């Protein structure tokens, strides 16, 4: 016996009623899917395991049209298994099955395929002529490359449903605790076999569990669906919230504060973002498979629309504004939105993609929210002007003083208690397993969010909180049972330094080939919200938005660590990459990305990431990349600065092009400071061998020509004071004759007529990023 | 309508692009210092019954540009129904995070209707190290300071609306007065020092009751479209508190600003400045 | 309280090849648009608040009587004994570096070094007279 309540039933239900594809796929039972997989889990009860799976296998016997136009077969099914053994009522046993049902169909367009492919893959979301194979979700030993091959054998699904066997088996029947497991090896299986379908059977069966939790909690029951009333009525509501203002509250602090400071402050913008999350599921009443995607500080939220929901949404919004108002003083704000929407408003109905049609109207009530930044706190331009209002010297907080404690590593200096409790985080995160989310007013709470405190679940410490927020991992271990697990994933490289913490802005300047100089990256992906605009189904955007975090999230930690290099091939380098390379991984969200380090494994890794980037993908999306070699004791705002504005300058040019150094050009216009990506990988093969041997020195007989190569730029300099060729083209072939080497750099002795007549610059403009680059790695 | 342009044309670099308020506290300290504190009694009181003054705005030979209105992010897909819709969303981002435009797109932003914005910025924000030498034995410790650069005809320029006697015995003596001394930064390194001339410009405004201010504000009731500008100051040495001010090209309906008193602890009451400058504006629906 | 402003113009030559530098390997200071080379107003009036306290260093006691506040000094610096202002005349240290600068506004308008090129001090300030323009 076990007291089940009626929710617990409708988000498990929908969560595997399509078990049976997986065990379908493979030819164990050689049944229809709800067949086999009513029998797989009729037999996962009969195993080691909890009693309700017996009644968790009707969700998966009967969830279409075929067997359920019966209404006699149904109930006589119930009378043989008892839904008072569990607590339920005849009456709720019957709605759920009708529920799954339906939301099964608002999940993605209810098109029948018939016969199923024998054995299709996952087609990507990205290039959909392409697929993957099948592979386990670890973030090790492979990079999922869409490929050709179209067909998958029947012995890795028998092997699928095997290793699914013990998984499900272990872990107790609870939504938090099935969505990882079901994640781990159903993410690259499609759901219908067919021929370009792009979505994930997690996914899919991801977001029928969110529908059919949404639609329990409205409170529509079985004749309902039956009937319209369902989709003829406003019943779901689509909550989005974004955070304004990322990179002026990580990226403000001056040159006091440590990068090891800077880290932290990074992990806490995600901890006050999960804060808000995990706060509307748990008052709606909602589990973690209603959260669609949760990425940079952007989440979306499928619930239902009732009015004791809107009253604790409008609460939850006021009380989390009234929180980041009185600790980050207009720095940072959260703007949520809802839009009420249909079961019609999913998918797409008369040949409109109704779904984007729903967001739309919902970006554009976050966009009137964003330009009304404090409007819900009614003493937001009113003015206290109470005596002794001191400064804090890290970042920028103007407090009450004799609130500024003393610091933790110089004792003259007065911080604000929010950087006394992030040094000390910056301490714990290299031996962090996550943070445990309890009550504020609790025994070792180091941060805090608006609504709940956090306390970080160290190496070899015990875990406490009524939920658990476990970092990079699909396995909850050594955590209590009802501890509620969280998985969150986080780009979480550092060099470490003789000690264990994170390598300082000094030992990054140093390591570096050549000049001693902090390297500093930022990037995003180039026309994402048209690509996320292009999905049907909710389901469809569950699958686009969450193999796009996982490549910034999880594969960008094994680029830095020499894998894929086959891939890969052969980038521009300046020295063999180590083993432990000294970059640090600021922040890595959705479509961003952060990174500081040496200079010349910045450089590296530029060309490394869009590299592996392309091959994730299908080449439909790409990356512009901004990069900034800085002296090292610059203040970290500053640094964001410039980079910052060097990747919107690569951006509204040609939007698929690098900014590698710095450059003066001529203003005619026809001259751009940014090469494109399939440009400067030319320019390297073609200028870079002749001149240079990689770790610093120049090639054999080029010894004792440091000097050489600075008169070609001072050469070069001749062409941006005034262009078509004053002087510069006799004077190159003067410097290339009397040194006796004139095979160094052909093209840019004699006028190409091919770039004059397409009024492109010449080949001596583009030189600039090849030479520069190379005379500061053989500086010393 | 038609306003003053006071074009301050840069000696060298300037420390920042000043805001309504530090331009007031500058013209404030240039009046006690010529005239003496009861002038700077009288200088508040025709700004608070009377003229009122912008931010400073940059030019680039005869190119005056002005801020982008906050009325044209909800309704830019509406101004953007006629274009290609393969590069809509390319127009639209670069559109959206432009800051200023010139008086022939300022123009046609204020009524809704379309526009572009400039493709060069007349500065750049530069960032020069510094030394600090011991005396006997010359040890360098370096800074980084920031400076904003113009080009060879750029400059800085502020509009005035208000009764041109005012405007002959309060701001005119205090830009000659400022022209020597700096207009806020590091002035000992002749920084904020410039030359000044006068011309007179005219903005083509719709009339409606919703107006975007040129200037930060401090505003009396809630606004309709704002980005908030959160800054404070120093005042002969006292830092000033932080006060929430109102950004330029945010939009307020009927709202005057208002002027606020610090005590400060000062031998004299400190003034901020905080009044609106308003241009009507065509608003969304 | 304010007079008027003596304003000094003339043309600086370099008899020699000068450099100020910026970090051809050590490139000198320019503008950012044009690329001509200057001279900051930092390196002028930096220089020539160096030469003179090397100037009143060795005059402390001829002119005590003419600056009343050059009885407080004794010539040297404070770099023996990391200790802030104490007797010698190289007494504000900024970040390595040790230089007079007056600690108010009372004692820096007596100072011969401080009432013309300014003083930071702690609870008061004393502004520069002079600008040196780039
Ligand atoms: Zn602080
Ligand atoms: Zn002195």
């Amino acid at each position: 016996q076990d007291p089940m309540e009626i929710d617990e039933l409708t988000a498990l239900g929908g969560l595997l009623h399509d078990i049976g594809k997986p065990v379908q796929r493979a030819g164990l039972y050689s049944g229809d899917h709800s067949t086999q997989g009513a029998r797989f889990l009729r037999d996962l009860a009969e195993n080691t395991g909890r009693a309700e799976y017996e009644l968790l296998s009707l969700f998966s016997e009967f969830h279409h049209k075929g067997h359920m136009k019966n209404d006699e077969l149904m109930i006589r099914r119930i009378k043989e298994l008892s839904p008072e053994r569990f607590g339920l009522t005849m009456e709720d046993v019957l709605n759920a099955l009708w529920i799954v049902y339906e939301a099964d169909n608002l999940a993605s367009g209810e098109r029948e395929e018939g016969q199923p492919q024998a054995s299709r893959p996952l087609y990507s979301v990205f290039n959909p002529g392409k697929a993957y194979p099948w592979a386990e979700l670890d973030f090790e030993k492979e990079l999922p490359v869409p490929g050709d091959v179209f067909s998958i054998r029947s012995q890795d699904y028998r092997e699928l449903v095997k290793r699914l066997w013990e998984e499900l088996s272990k872990a107790k029947l609870r939504s938090d605790r099935l969505l990882p497991v079901l994640e781990k090896y159903l993410t690259f299986v499609s759901s219908v076999t067919s021929e370009g379908n792009i979505i994930s059977l997690y996914d899919h069966m991801r977001m029928t569990s969110a529908i059919a939790l949404a639609m329990l909690r409205a409170g529509c029951t079985a004749e309902d669906v039956r009937s319209g009333r369902c989709r003829k009525e406003k019943r779901f509501l689509l909550i989005e919230g974004d955070f304004s203002g990322i990179q002026d509250f990580i990226y403000r602090v001056s040159g006091k504060g440590t990068l090891k400071y800077l880290r932290a402050r990074s992990a806490y913008l995600e901890l006050i973002g999960w804060d808000v999350v995990l706060e509307i599921l748990s008052r709606l009443g909602l589990t973690r498979a209603n959260v669609v995607f949760n990425a940079g500080g952007h989440f979306m939220i499928i619930a239902q629309n009732t009015p004791d929901a809107v009253k604790e949404l409008e609460e939850i919004r006021a009380k989390a504004v009234e929180w980041l108002y009185r600790e980050f003083e207009s720095d940072l704000y959260l703007a949520i939105e809802w839009e009420p929407v249909s079961g019609r408003e999913f998918g797409r109905e008369g040949g409109k993609n109704l779904f984007a049609e729903a967001r739309k109207r919902l970006k554009h009530k976050l966009t009137v929210r964003k330009l009304k930044r404090f409007g819900e706190i009614k003493g937001l331009f009113e003015h206290g002007h109470t005596e002794r209002l001191a400064e804090c010297p890290v970042c920028g907080r103007e407090l009450p003083e004799g609130k500024l404690e003393p610091s933790a590593s110089d004792p003259e200096t007065k911080v604000c208690p929010t950087c006394n409790r992030l040094v000390s985080l910056g301490g714990n995160l290299p031996k962090l397993l996550g943070f445990g989310r309890t009550a504020k007013n609790d025994a070792g709470v180091l941060v805090e969010g608006p609504f709940s405190g956090f306390v970080p679940y160290l190496q070899g410490g015990r875990p406490v909180g009524e939920q658990i927020l476990v970092k990079n991992t699909l396995n909850p271990g050594e955590i209590p049972e009802s501890a509620q697990f969280v998985p969150y994933f986080v780009a979480d490289y550092f060099k470490k330094d003789p000690k264990g913490g994170v390598a300082t802005f000094e030992e990054l300047s140093m390591a570096s080939t050549g000049t001693r100089r902090l390297g500093v990256m930022k990037g995003d992906v180039d026309r994402l919200g048209e690509f996320f605009s292009s999905m049907d189904s909710p389901s469809k955007l569950a699958t686009a938005s969450r193999f796009m975090d996982y490549f910034f999230k999880g594969y960008i930690g094994a680029i830095i660590e020499g894998k894929f290099g086959y891939i890969i091939g052969d980038v521009p380098s300046l020295r063999d990459w180590p083993e432990e390379p000294d970059i640090v991984v600021v922040y890595a969200g959705g479509d961003d990305f952060f990174i500081v380090g040496a200079w010349d494994q910045i450089f590296e890794l530029a060309f490394r990431v869009r590299r592996a980037f392309n091959a994730y993908t299908g080449g439909k999306l790409t990356l512009s990349v901004g990069l900034g070699y800085f002296d090292e004791r610059t203040p970290i705002y500053r640094m964001a600065d410039v980079v910052s504005e060097r990747l919107d300058t690569a951006k509204d040019e040609g939007r698929n092009r690098v900014f590698v150094v710095g450059r003066s050009r001529p203003l005619d216009g026809k001259h751009k400071l940014s090469y494109e990506w399939n440009h400067y990988e030319e320019l390297w093969r073609t200028y870079a061998p002749r001149i240079y041997a990689g770790n610093g020195r120049l090639k054999g007989k080029l010894e004792s020509k440091k000097g050489l190569l600075w008169k070609l730029l001072e050469i070069r300099e001749l062409y941006v004071r005034d262009p078509n060729d004053v002087r510069w083209a006799y004077l190159t072939a003067y410097l290339l004759g009397r040194h006796g080497l004139s095979d160094l750099f052909p093209e840019l002795v004699g006028i190409d007529t091919k770039a004059v007549e397409r009024k492109e610059p010449q080949p001596v403009y583009w030189v600039d990023g090849v030479l520069k680059i190379v005379l500061m790695a053989v500086r010393r | 309508p038609k306003f003053i342009a006071v074009k301050l044309i840069p000696k060298g670099p300037f420390r920042d692009i000043p805001r309504a308020d530090t331009l007031f506290g500058a013209i404030g300290n240039a009046i006690s210092a010529i005239h003496g504190q009861s002038a700077v009694e009288e200088l508040v009181d025709a700004f608070v019954g009377g003229a009122r003054i912008s931010s400073a705005f940059p030019y680039s030979g005869d190119t005056y540009y002005l801020p982008k209105p906050l009325s044209v992010e909800p309704a830019l897909e509406g101004i953007l129904t006629g274009l290609d819709e393969e590069e809509r969303y390319t127009t639209a981002k670069r559109l959206r995070k432009a800051k200023y435009l010139d008086l022939k797109n300022f123009e046609l932003a204020l009524r809704l209707r379309p526009f572009t914005i400039p493709e060069e910025i007349p500065y750049a924000r530069v960032d020069v190290p510094r030394v600090v030498l011991d005396r006997v034995t010359q040890d360098s410790s370096i800074y980084f300071w920031e400076e904003i650069r113009f080009r060879e005809k750029s400059g800085v320029y502020f509009l005035y609306s208000g009764p041109r006697e005012v405007f002959d015995g309060y701001i005119a003596p205090a830009m000659r007065f400022l022209g020597d001394t700096g207009i806020g930064g590091k002035s000992t390194w002749g920084a904020g020092l410039f030359e000044v001339e006068f011309h007179e410009m005219k903005i083509d405004a719709p009339g409606s009751e919703y107006s975007v201010t040129l200037s930060n504000a401090l505003p009396t009731k809630t606004p309709v479209l704002w980005r908030l500008l959160r800054k404070g100051g120093w005042s002969f040495g006292r830092r000033k508190p932080r006060m929430t001010f109102i950004a330029e090209g945010s939009i307020v309906k009927n709202d005057p600003g208002g002027m606020e008193r610090l005590e400060l602890g000062l031998s004299h009451e400190v003034y901020v400045y905080g009044l609106t400058f308003p241009l009507g504006v065509e608003l969304p629906e | 309280r304010f007079y008027g402003k003596i304003v000094i113009k003339g043309k600086i030559k370099a008899v020699t090849g000068l450099h100020i530098g910026s970090q051809i390997d050590n490139p000198v200071i320019k503008d950012p648009h044009t690329g001509l080379p200057y001279i900051p107003g930092s390196s002028l009036k930096g220089r020539l608040r160096s030469l003179f306290e090397i100037l009143v260093n060795s005059r402390l006691g001829e002119w005590r009587e003419k600056y009343p506040s050059l009885a407080n000094y004794s010539p040297g610096s404070c770099r023996p004994d990391n200790q802030e202002n104490c007797g010698k005349f190289f007494n504000r240290k900024i970040n390595r570096g040790w230089i007079h600068v007056c600690p108010d506004y009372e004692t820096a308008l007596a100072c011969p070094v401080c009432r013309l090129f300014g003083a930071s001090g702690k609870e008061s300030n004393f502004p520069s007279r002079i600008i040196v323009r780039d």
